[PDB]
């Protein structure tokens, strides 16, 4: 496998103070409101913390 | 010592690690407060809860069961409500005197939907045998299988 | 005469069976052994 190289680099898309906070990643949302039968059509995964 | 490993044995299942802290009310008193703090395990999310199978059960209790384990929060539950749902179950089936009617285990966890599938049971095979027990001093009987 | 009593006290708790049957489904349960350390250099995942 190609080898990863730890080194540090510069600022792009932000300052380098902070990160992409509102970047997108496909996790569900869950609803305080109880849905009886309602597939999430994308499975929650590892359940347990 | 003593209460944490007493407290982490009786409530294994449920609690997941529980910390003792002392901390000192005043500096020159040496009085002291001590503060218990239980850390249970949980679920990432669980939204509604459903029952299935159950078929001598009916639909009233399965509503109130259902009405009786509503989890307050849909996000970080502990893993209690499926243990109240079970012993809810099985505290209703042994009251009715069927003893071999339990709940199954869980399922619908991929769509945060606790369900428990209950499975009956029903008498298959009626065996008979025939034995007699002999007299002697060993203390310990021996029997004759015919 | 203790040794024995303590691997049967660690028997219980790291290899307790009630858990384990039912760990993937709604828990975590893994066999470990003590913690040797708290840090480690970032590089190390280059050993996988």
């Amino acid at each position: 496998k190609p080898l990863q190289r730890y080194i540090p680099q510069n600022g792009g898309f932000t300052w380098p103070g902070d990160y992409l906070r509102l970047e997108i990643v496909e996790m569900p949302k869950l609803k305080s409101i109880n849905i009886k039968k309602t597939s999430l059509k994308q499975k929650i995964n590892v359940q347990p913390v | 010592l003593d209460d944490r490993r007493k407290l982490e044995i009786q409530y294994e299942d449920y609690i997941a690690e529980v910390e003792i802290r002392t901390e000192y009310v005043d500096g020159k008193s040496n009085h002291q407060r001590v503060v218990y703090k239980f850390t249970p395990h949980q679920f990432r999310g669980i939204n509604a809860i459903d029952i299935k199978g159950a078929a001598l059960m009916p639909a009233s209790e399965v509503e109130r069961i259902c009405n009786e384990c509503l989890p307050k929060q849909p996000y970080m539950v502990d893993i209690a409500v499926m243990d109240k749902v079970r012993n809810r179950i099985e505290q209703w089936y042994q009251s009715r005197g069927l003893p071999f009617c339990y709940v199954g285990f869980f399922d619908g966890m991929d769509d945060g939907i606790l369900r428990a599938n209950v499975t009956e049971a029903k008498i298959d095979n009626v065996s008979v045998r025939f034995v007699r027990p002999k007299l002697t001093g060993d203390s310990e009987l021996e029997y004759s299988v015919y | 005469n203790q040794i024995k009593t303590k691997k049967l006290v660690a028997r219980r708790i790291k290899k307790r069976y009630k858990l384990l049957k039912q760990m993937p489904n709604q828990l975590m349960y893994s066999p470990t052994g003590p913690l040797l350390t708290e840090v480690l250099p970032s590089h190390y995942i280059s050993v996988f």
